[PDB]
DNA sequence: ATCGATGTATATATCTGACACGTGCCTGGAGACTAGGGAGTAATCCCCTTGGCGGTTAAAACGCGGGGGACAGCGCGTACGTGCGTTTAAGCGGTGCTAGAGCTGTCTACGACCAATTGAGCGGCCTCGGCACCGGGATTCTGAT
DNA sequence: ATCAGAATCCCGGTGCCGAGGCCGCTCAATTGGTCGTAGACAGCTCTAGCACCGCTTAAACGCACGTACGCGCTGTCCCCCGCGTTTTAACCGCCAAGGGGATTACTCCCTAGTCTCCAGGCACGTGTCAGATATATACATCGAT
């Protein structure tokens, strides 16, 4: 058959996904967790579904900064794989925590 | 008696949490002053005032010896400010603010006391019928009235008669009479007392039954002291005499948990605790169409079974489902003969692993179809009805969270068992009531099977009054009802007709509490048994089997 | 003409703007001269990125400028990118970029 | 309820800055909350400014000196440019 | 109804697609637990500041608007939501 | 001659209230009334800005609570709102 | 006085005057100064027990500006607090990472 | 007068912030860095005077051009 | 005699994160905060005490900086900190665009 | 270096609902006038900055020997990518229920304003003891054998 | 291990200048009273949130296989380090000159406030075309041979 060598596939996601711009946390899941995180400070509350998606947008921009932040740890470790140290490292140096 | 310091440093944190909530606690800051607030009727209402810094200076000066005292003062104060404001009022609202502050604040501290928990609690309000009408009932909170606590009427339906004078049964009362009242009271659930540290903790949470351990409560923290355990409780699910029938039916059940492995699965004990022998009495328009001229039975025998599974959460007996059964055997006359009728059954969804829950109901309804065709009953019959709102037909207060299924839900939780049945060819097959008929090629009422309690007695009267003398719209009936009612073949054709006589090895077990539905609906009506949290459930249990073993 | 914001050459309301640095509680007295210029300030730094959006959205052969044309015009040009470093653009997505070292060889 | 917005003066510029082209609605939510942003920064910096110099007034030379210090170099330069242009035009006439 | 364990709902293929996003070659499977982790420590910093919002003005809706502060106190502005 | 103030003495007598051998050097003085002047500007923004969100034009103690609840963290924040609490209940009680 | 007659140390008249000057609010009401002077009042009481603890481990009477840097820095909350703070003559927590000691 | 800035002085400063052995490039580099940081908050302290109408660039300028930054400075009279 | 190489380096490290003092000789850092000022506006008069904030300022900064490439240079299994690490630990705090 | 199989961009037809514009309505902005204080400006004084000269000595600069770490290459083991079949549940479209946001109208308690008043706090003076410093000794690490 | 050999901590004695206490006053906090409105609160409307149910299908999960990469090891080399010696210019002390920061007094003109009037702008509705979506095609490109 036809198998594409390891590593291009990546590369072709890569471009695919910088280059639009929809969501990409599945939005009922990250609704309920949510809901879950937030019935921890205060009981029977209730949440604007224009919020929600304001928390998605604002969650989805953090991660994508930080895994920026992360690969290019990574790339300055002589490595190419992004690890959880180089997510806490990257955090770290950022002055985060 | 703690130290007063002791409690002081205990309790004022959870004193403080409501004082530090703005501006929820400012009314309650310091003594109503009734005339300074603009309201001088307070005192006619509220005749135990209490406020925070009462209560503060109490506990700042030693004035509690325990610490439940603390805890109702503060729910005398909070239910003061219920009592005396309207429910969409300002203070209402900050109150019931505090009282969820409250709540979470103080069980944590009442159990770092040694404590059960440091929760208020009170049983579920009766619901109040009504005797002006056959099922009009009466709502929480809002106002009716009453009679000797006995004779009592909805707002609205008492207003509708004309006149002063109201009729209870063939005597005549006077409207002035009756008390006028809201539907408010609910009722504190009892503590008991720790014979050695003397800590009052609830009843319900230790599970301490007097008849059990007759020496006296003695509690956990006390027993852990000294190493001692409680006296085995005797009581038991376990301990209830066997029959052929329940060994029968807890070995397929635990058979097929053994089989499916879940963890954390439980061993089920199924026990049956009633069998009595009675007769149905056909009612007085089918008698006048049929038996006066001879063409039916007056009256058919049966045997009338309760049955009940039992499960053991956190080390203590739990009862998760409970079921009656009519059984007409070989000796009873046509149509009845060798027909078997589910009177009702019930649930309380505690059954662990719920996965499995469904399973092992419809593992226990498959065992006794198998079990009665054994026998040689050679057909089933089932009603399909969920209980009416706030109707229990075995089980009194449901869990509010358990929901009851709708007649479609319930019609396939039924299917989807025979269908089980039919795949271990258990069950021949089986059909609607209108199939059925069609299939045995009826043609009168006279032919169909008459059983206590159920739908199709009490439809003929109507039928037969109806049409002023009647079978006439007997298809069209059973065609309109009929998802509703499955007529079940355990023995079919040829073998059905040369069948030696139905001996039944176990014998009759007298038992008056469990004789139909009633008696231990009323039991649990008038001794507060709810199953409607687990921890009520399991008190409940724990009085069901002593009820059951000390007769 | 009659409105102040004519007598200036602007297009962005002074008399808004003036009733918003009232308000706020920024100062006690407001000059008569602060907010003719903030809107025209306003008004530049306005037209400078709309420029930069119409651009690039003329770049992907388009006619509505949507948010993801301002987020390119916003993190293309130097200076922009400093002045808004730390706000996220709802729906924005980010700049197609990849390190030399993960390309292929 | 009337709600206040800068739809209107944005659409103003656009047409003035590029004839034929048009603003979908979240584009204009965004530009709509970006110079509320600018402005409050802006008026932020102003006061804190008036405060220091112990003045209670804000008059130009703070809204001025505030663009210097928030704009980088070019951005500020031109921002101050077109300042001190529109508050002639105004004082003129 | 209570909710519990719904942090598993960042499936390991979104947080695959994010580091897609982010301009990532290879993801080491330790990555897909760690992230998890680190987004909640965040959730935890925003909602509790919005919910101390609506809490203020008694209310019991987290409106769009109160996100939006919360996220703009921390030097993590937001457009395009209100403002 | 300008007559500036600031807040030694208030430091002093609080210092002297929680370790009374200790004294405090003039360096650590202006330090610790930079720090008191910079925390206090911190709250008084954060209520600001919080009563113009609500569109409310009064900076009473909800906000003052509110904002401290916002600015501190969790351990300190607590403590802070109990002592606050406290305080103006002393304070509204007695006269 | 006002400050004596709410229990605190720190001047309440000073800070409602600085309240309503400061341009916060167009008005300021009666509790807030209490509040926020009490609120003063417990962190700076905070920061200087533990900036006494700090300098008392080390044989000194007075504070000084690196007894108040040790005291912010080894502290959590506080560090938590002041995150983005420099103190002059303030120096720096004694810390070596173990990739670098000997081996 | 960048030169100013000596080699020991670096490696003292280095010394401080934790680091074993210093590469010879970072001498340099760190030149440079400082001599951003610099131009940075000196611009913003001048703008400050120069609106203050004054020629003296106060210690309140400086820390006001900090406090700006992000990178507030107790011990100067804020 | 001789000390080995990295033992000298450890124990100027405990001497100098003991002491307070400043390590910038003042009378250079004065003249190049003179010169640097020298462009935005001419003839220009410096408070001592400004310069002395300045100075400061400038060593607490520098000291974060290195103490964050430090930091990157041992994630990158090196010990010696590098130019390369002071500007990658500066792009990953943000300072830098 | 070709072949082929795969993914990507391009060219065109169809349909839709989101954007652009036209209209009525209402309230916020504009215009004219006035009273008042905040700010501009002149003058003065004295503090504090700048500039400079001499000495002294600590620190910077420079050269050298070499030990240790940076770095390149290699080989080994496996954890991760890719593709495929299977299974889960998110997404969508309705359908209903209603708590709570939002607006309005009434009323009053709370805060701004102002005059009189006095003591809390700030500026200045003066003392002594807490710490800077120094010399001598005890102890503690580090490096070669 | 065991020695010498520098570094560092401890202890005691001397001194000095900065903090802490005391005194005078003056201006800002306090008290008392009045007046106006911002906000609390009750009541109403009705939208947006929550729950639910069923159906579809994209998306997540599990698994097998292979390979490119992480990583440990080893060798080479050059480059910072520690140290001794020579050089310089920071630092301190002191003096001298003058700019401008700060303060005060005076005057004016810029703005807050008030009223009265009307047009810019918003909500609403409606119409159409930019773009989404589907389909066919030409080209790019990645990997095996």
């Amino acid at each position: 058959p036809h198998r594409y060598r390891p590593g291009t596939v990546a590369l072709r996601e890569i471009r695919r996904y910088q280059k639009s711009t929809e969501l990409l946390i599945r939005k009922l899941p990250f609704q309920r967790l949510v809901r879950e995180i937030a019935q921890d400070f205060k009981t029977d509350l209730r949440f604007q579904s224009s919020a929600v998606m304001a928390l998605q947008e604002a969650c989805e921009a953090y991660l994508v900064g930080l895994f920026e932040d992360t690969n290019l740890c990574a790339i300055h470790a002589k490595r190419v794989t992004i690890m959880p140290k180089d997510i806490q490292l990257a955090r770290r140096i950022r002055g985060e925590r | 008696i703690f130290k007063p310091e002791e409690l002081r440093q205990a309790l004022m944190p959870t004193l403080e949490a409501l004082y530090r909530q703005d501006p929820e606690s400012l009314p309650f800051r310091q003594p109503v002053d009734p005339q300074l607030l603009g309201i001088p009727d307070y005192f006619d209402i509220v005749k135990s005032p209490m406020d925070l810094s009462t209560i503060k200076r109490k506990l700042d000066t030693g004035q509690y010896q325990e610490p439940w005292q603390y805890v109702d003062d503060i729910w005398l104060m909070f239910n003061n400010a219920w009592l005396y404001n309207r429910k969409t009022s300002r203070v209402y609202k900050y109150c019931s603010k505090l009282s969820e502050v409250f709540e979470q604040e103080i069980d944590p501290v009442m159990q770092s006391l040694g404590y059960c928990c440091g929760r208020k609690l009170e049983f579920s309000p009766q619901t109040l019928c009504c005797y002006g009408k056959q099922l009009c009932t009466i709502p929480r909170d809002a106002t009716y009235y009453s009679y000797q606590n006995r004779y009592h009427f909805c707002e609205k339906c008492f207003n509708e008669i004309q006149g002063e004078s109201v009729s209870l049964g063939q005597t005549t009362i006077n409207k002035e009479q009756f008390s006028k009242r809201k539907n408010d009271t609910l009722d504190p659930e009892l503590f008991v007392e720790c014979t050695e540290c003397g800590r009052k903790m609830h009843q319900i949470c230790v599970l301490h039954h007097e008849i059990i351990w007759p020496a006296g409560f003695v509690c956990d923290g006390c027993l852990k002291k000294s190493a001692r355990t409680r006296k085995e409780n005797k009581f038991s699910a376990k301990r209830l005499p066997s029959t052929r029938l329940g060994t029968f039916l807890e070995n397929r059940v635990n058979d097929f948990l053994r089989r499916q492995n879940h963890p954390e699965s439980g061993e089920v004990t199924v026990r049956v605790v009633h069998a009595s022998d009675k007769t149905v009495e056909v009612k007085p328009g089918m008698k006048a169409r049929f038996v006066d001229s001879g063409e039916m039975a007056e009256s058919f025998p049966y045997r009338t079974k309760a049955l009940f599974a039992f499960e053991e959460i956190d080390g203590v007996d739990l009862c998760f489902f409970g079921m009656h059964v009519q059984e007409y055997g070989s000796d009873c006359p046509p149509p009845n003969q060798r027909r078997v009728y589910i009177s009702y059954l019930d649930s309380v969804h505690f059954f662990r692993p719920k996965c499995l829950r469904t399973a092992v109901y419809h593992e226990i309804l498959i065992g006794y179809l198998e079990y009665v065709k054994k026998l040689g009953y050679t057909t089933g019959h089932i009603w399909a009805c969920p209980p009416s709102e706030g109707d229990d037909y075995i089980f009194h207060c449901h869990p509010p969270d358990q929901k009851i299924p709708k007649p479609k839900r319930l019609q396939e939780w039924f299917k989807k068992m025979l269908d089980k049945a039919v795949s271990e060819r258990i069950v021949h097959d089986y059909k609607d009531i209108f199939k059925q008929a069609t299939e045995d090629r009826l043609t009168s009422a006279k032919e169909l099977p008459y059983f206590e309690g159920d739908f199709w007695p009490n439809v003929l009267e109507e039928s037969i009054k109806e049409s002023g003398g009647s079978s006439q719209k007997l298809y069209a009936t059973m065609e309109k009802h009929k998802e509703v009612f499955f007529v079940i073949r355990l023995i079919a054709g040829p073998a059905a007709n040369s069948l030696p006589p139905i001996v039944d090895p176990d014998p009759l077990i007298p038992c008056d509490l469990m004789d139909g539905r009633d008696a231990f609906l009323t039991l649990a009506r008038d001794k507060h048994l709810e199953f409607s949290s687990l921890r009520r459930a399991q008190w409940s249990t724990m009085c069901m089997l002593v009820e059951l073993h000390t007769q | 003409a009659k409105t102040r914001s004519s007598r200036a050459g602007l297009q962005f309301p002074v008399g808004r703007v003036h009733r918003l640095l009232r308000k706020g509680n920024y100062s006690e007295r407001v000059g008569a001269g602060a907010p003719v210029y903030l809107a025209a300030v306003l008004e530049y730094l306005t037209a400078e990125i709309l420029e930069l959006a119409g651009n690039a959205a003329r770049d992907n052969k388009k006619t509505r400028i949507i948010p993801r044309h301002l987020q390119l015009a916003i993190r293309n040009d130097e200076e922009l990118n400093k002045l808004l470093g730390r706000v996220t653009i709802a729906q924005g997505g980010v700049l197609p970029n990849i390190q030399a070292v993960l390309l292929p060889k | 309820s009337r709600k206040e917005s800068y739809s209107i003066y944005v659409y103003k510029v656009l047409k003035q800055v590029h004839p034929d082209t048009g603003i979908s609605s979240k584009a204009m939510g965004i530009m709509n909350s970006f110079v509320n942003d600018i402005f409050e920064r802006i008026a932020g910096e102003a006061s804190r400014l008036a405060h220091y110099n112990k003045r209670s007034t804000i008059t130009s030379r703070e809204i001025q000196t505030a663009v210097r210090l928030l704009l980088p170099g070019e951005l500020a330069k031109h921002a101050v440019s077109e300042g001190t242009k529109a508050v002639t035009k105004y004082t003129s006439a | 109804k209570v909710l519990r364990d719904n942090i598993q709902g960042i499936t390991k293929p979104a947080i695959r697609r994010l580091a897609r996003r982010g301009g990532v070659k290879r993801i080491s499977g330790l990555i897909y637990e760690e992230t998890r982790g680190v987004l909640k420590v965040f959730l935890e910093n925003v909602i509790r500041d919005a919910v101390t919002y609506t809490e203020h003005a008694k209310r019991k809706t987290v409106t769009a608007m109160d996100v939006v502060y919360a996220l703009k106190r921390q030097g993590r502005t937001l457009y395009g939501f209100g403002g």
